[PDB]
RNA sequence: UUUAUUAAAAACACAGCACUCUGCAAACACGAAAGUGGACGUAUAGGGUGUGAUGCCUGCCCGGUGCUGGAAGGUUAAUU
RNA sequence: GAACUGCAUCUGAUACUGUUGAGCUAGAGUAUGUGAGAGGAAGGUAGAAUUCCAGGUGUAGCGGUGAAAUGCGUAGAGAUCUGGAGGAAUACCGAUGGCGAAGGCAGCCUUCUGGCAUAAUACUGACACUGAGGCUCGAAAGCGUGGGUAGCAAACAGGAUUAGAUACCCUGGUAGUCCACGCCGUAAACGAUGUCUACUAGUCGUUGGGUCCGGACUUAGUGACGCAGCUAACGCAAUAAGUA
């Protein structure tokens, strides 16, 4: 759930944590972690591709099982560990032979539950289905596009999506985007939501914390100079053009997408 | 506790109507309850299209359960999917007579 | 709820005579188990009010119970609180 | 004596031609029985042995 | 935080708010391309824009210029 | 002289009040069997209808009003048929009917759960009534946060009407109405009638029981009348506004 903090100082006034007593206070399993050096937003030139990266905390990328191939072999939930990698819970399996491995925590994921993946499972949180076994309605997670490559949709904390139905080797999806799509019915799901509901609910209170996820200020084009943004320039306060980026791409309303080989799997978008 | 259950069920699949009815019975009495009643209305005609079809298979078997046993029953007619309605009632007793629709 | 078996249970631990189901001690003792288990249903159901104000009458007529029982014998009043732990 | 959902024979005569319930005042029914008249013709609407009107 | 070396501020940033884009080979950015960053992230995410704790709040105008949707009609390139 | 209604201390009486010992069951409760119910809470589900989306038929209007107009429609509306999405409410039953302390509570099913009504027996043995403060609950509107959003609709926009029309009427329409969790604590929250007792002509309905022989009696409600009595009058009248 939701903590504030008490107004002890201006920077504690608007801490409103995320706080969950039932995750793993230990390390994590150390033969799933990666090293995981920070890129500064800079990519194989040097440049500044991606503004306000740069800084935070040394992590370790944890390796998830996003492709759930384990089929017809039960695993039981070791525990459920904080990721710094993401912002839902992961899930520590402990299979039958012994294997380990982590895979995204859905909401009603407890420690010890059995977990499957396959076509003959049960319609339980946290078992992983091709999406012609899932009956309709059902709310999961963990969308496979291409089918064997692995979960890609659905995966942020909270996040579900509406099995609405069926057209010939195709499940038509709404996604949480107010989007219904088309995904092959042989593509995978994991059923149930995912953990960390609350993750949206969170303040952090102060500009430290910010810096401390690896987030760097952020400066508005109108507080430039005409030669740094088209926001640039003027006397005093002054916007003067219709709103774009740096780079003179319109900001408020303009679509951007441009993919001709992917338009026939989208139903239709939600208007609001 | 006892339960009446009818069970609605597409006619493409009343050939297997009888194997679902012995599955739930087997489930049923393999956690110590009893079945009282079992009918079979057959393919009786509805009074309004369910699904777009106006012909459907009828079965109400009077059973005896838990609570457990019981939401294991529901889910099973839930995801069935030849079942295309379900009725689940409680009884103060037990009710074996025959039925006024057999 | 509390099955006619253990409602049973509690009025034979509580007898103060033969069959008497009636005393203070058995209403108190019934009174209690009756709260302790719905305690259970008002954990799950917070804003079930109807129930909740039966719920404060039994909690109101076992409290005048305990008074009258108090005012008449003392050493009884003692004994049975700290039997149900009151 | 008694009624239930399942006596469709029955319900159609307190049902009327387009499928309303029929009141009291017009059939005679006692108070308690035409309450179970009622719910048994719901649970029979339900269960499709009945229809809820006469256009569906 | 800032005009290294005449300006430290009411300027910038800020937690918070809103709009808008983006279904993943994402949008976006570097690059001639390959290859990258975004991100071994996935719409509770990521980008852009404005505003700037909090409290009470945030009226009217879609004519202009943008943006979004529409295509009946008018006009209209190479080509032929 | 009377009085100074007063106070104090002794003595006497025990009807009543006070304090006490014992006992009793008629007030108040308990156990046990049946019964009715839109009582409450959490889930699920059904069918009619609206709105929207996409198609087929089809063509020149639809819609609206006291009349109109705004609006929608030749980019093909409205109508008709077929599919899909979504939200909300639950026609008939339906009833001065029921349940709830009030506020309130209607499709159907399950789970959890409160009270009541009723028969008899056994039991406790005054355990009672009321209640300042206090606490709890408490329509609708409203507020916070996060969802949802079909219809309706404050505000708002336009069209009419009008001298004007910040309205009534018309076409639209956002908050809100719906959900979760918290506030708010107010209503002509009314029976304009505090709660709880006992007693006082009667007549006719009705809901849930019960006992007898289709009727009769009795119970707890819920209504219409109507004596005595009460009332300024209106009227109330065993569900009193009568008698205490």
């Amino acid at each position: 759930p939701i903590v504030k903090a008490k107004p002890t100082s201006p920077g504690r006034r608007f801490v409103e944590k995320v706080v969950h007593p039932h995750l793993y206070k230990g390390r994590p399993f150390a033969a799933l972690l990666e090293s995981k050096s920070k890129t500064g937003g800079r990519n194989n030139n040097g440049r500044i591709t991606t503004r306000h990266i740069g800084g935070g905390h040394k992590q370790h990328y944890r390796i998830i099982d996003f492709k759930r191939t384990k089929d017809n072999i039960p695993a039981t939930v070791e525990r459920i560990e904080y990721d710094p990698n993401r912002t839902a819970h992961i899930a520590l399996l402990k299979y039958a032979d012994g294997e380990r491995r982590y895979i995204i925590a859905a909401k009603k994921q407890a420690v010890g539950d059995t977990v499957m993946s396959g076509e003959a499972s049960p319609i339980r949180p946290g078992n992983c289905l091709p999406l012609k076994n899932i009956p309709l309605g059902t709310v999961i997670h963990n969308i496979e596009l291409k089918i064997g490559k692995g979960a890609q949709m659905a995966r942020a904390a909270g996040a579900s999506v509406q099995l609405l139905g069926r057209d010939g080797i195709y499940a038509i999806l709404r996604l949480r985007s107010g989007e219904t799509r088309r995904v092959h019915v042989n593509c995978r799901a994991v059923i149930g939501e995912v953990s960390n509901t609350e993750n949206n609910l969170k303040s952090l209170g102060k500009a430290g914390a910010s810096r401390w996820r690896g987030i760097r200020p952020s400066v508005r084009g109108v507080a430039m100079n005409p030669v740094d943004h088209p926001h640039g320039g003027g006397e005093g306060r002054n916007k003067g053009r219709h709103p774009t980026s740096p780079w003179g791409q319109k900001s408020k309303g303009l679509k951007t997408r441009h993919n001709k080989r992917t338009d026939s799997m989208i139903i239709r978008r939600a208007k609001k | 506790r006892h339960y009446e259950v009818v069970l609605l069920v597409h006619p493409d699949q009343s050939d297997q109507v009888v194997g679902m009815v012995e599955r739930y019975i087997k489930l049923v009495q393999d956690n110590n309850g009893i079945i009282h009643r079992l009918e079979d209305w057959g393919r009786r005609q509805l009074a309004y299209p369910i699904n777009k079809i106006h012909k459907a298979h009828y079965v109400l078997f009077n059973i005896e359960t838990n609570g457990e046993t019981l939401a294991e029953l529901e889910e099973l007619f839930r995801y069935n999917d030849a079942i295309i309605r379900s009725l689940v009632m409680r009884r103060d007793d037990a009710i074996t007579e025959e039925s006024q629709l057999a | 709820m509390l099955t006619n078996s253990d409602r049973e249970q509690i009025i034979a631990q509580y007898q103060r005579g033969e069959n008497d189901t009636g005393s203070p001690e058995v209403q108190v003792a019934l009174l209690s188990a009756r709260i302790n288990d719905l305690q259970n249903h008002f954990k799950a159901h917070k804003a079930d009010h109807h129930s909740r104000r039966g719920l404060i009458r039994m909690v109101n007529t076992r409290r005048k119970l305990l008074d009258y029982l108090k005012g008449k014998d003392l050493g009884r009043y003692t004994t049975l609180i700290s039997q149900l732990g009151l | 004596t008694h009624i239930d959902y399942k006596d469709v024979e029955l319900l159609k005569q307190y049902i009327s031609e387009n499928g309303k319930i029929v009141p009291s005042r017009i059939t005679g029914t006692s108070t308690k029985y035409q309450r179970q008249l009622a719910t048994a013709i719901k649970q029979a609407r339900y269960l499709s042995l009945l229809p809820y009107t006469d256009n569906h």
